[PDB]
């Protein structure tokens, strides 16, 4: 999984 | 590392201030500008500290609010499609680089749907 992970 | 920004600035770029561009400014950015999932969009991808080194190995055409915003404020579009353009290529690269279901996607597609009412009411040109 993820852009934010 | 980050690439330079989508250029504001063009002096040399014809440059007009439309019925409709003034429409994408107060009406359209201004939706999307304050809804709860704009924080991602209001400012180019940051690479580095989103730790994505491959954002800008992928994405040839970065775009995003806060450049859109600038060029609206500043007078840097010639015609409202050259505004939607830079709209639909932001939403089409956070689809294109994220998998499907990802927060981003759904923040992105909250924030599309919205775009596309408002783009429905384009007053036409005067
Ligand atoms: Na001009």
């Amino acid at each position: 999984t993820g852009k934010f992970l | 590392m980050n690439p330079p920004p989508p250029e504001t600035s063009n002096p040399n770029k014809p440059k007009r201030q439309t019925n409709q561009l003034q429409y994408l400014l107060r009406v359209v950015l201004k939706t999307l500008w304050k809804h709860q999932f704009a924080w991602p969009f209001q400012q180019p991808v940051d690479a580095v500290k989103l730790n994505l080194p491959d954002y800008y190995k992928i994405i040839k055409t970065p775009m995003d609010m806060g450049t859109i915003k600038k060029r609206l404020e500043n007078n840097y579009y010639w015609n409202a499609q050259e505004c939607i353009q830079d709209f639909n290529t932001m939403f089409t690269n956070c689809y294109i680089y994220n998998k499907p279901g990802d927060d981003i996607v759904l923040m992105a597609e909250a924030l599309e749907k919205l775009f596309l009412q408002k783009i429905n009411e384009l007053p036409t040109e005067e």
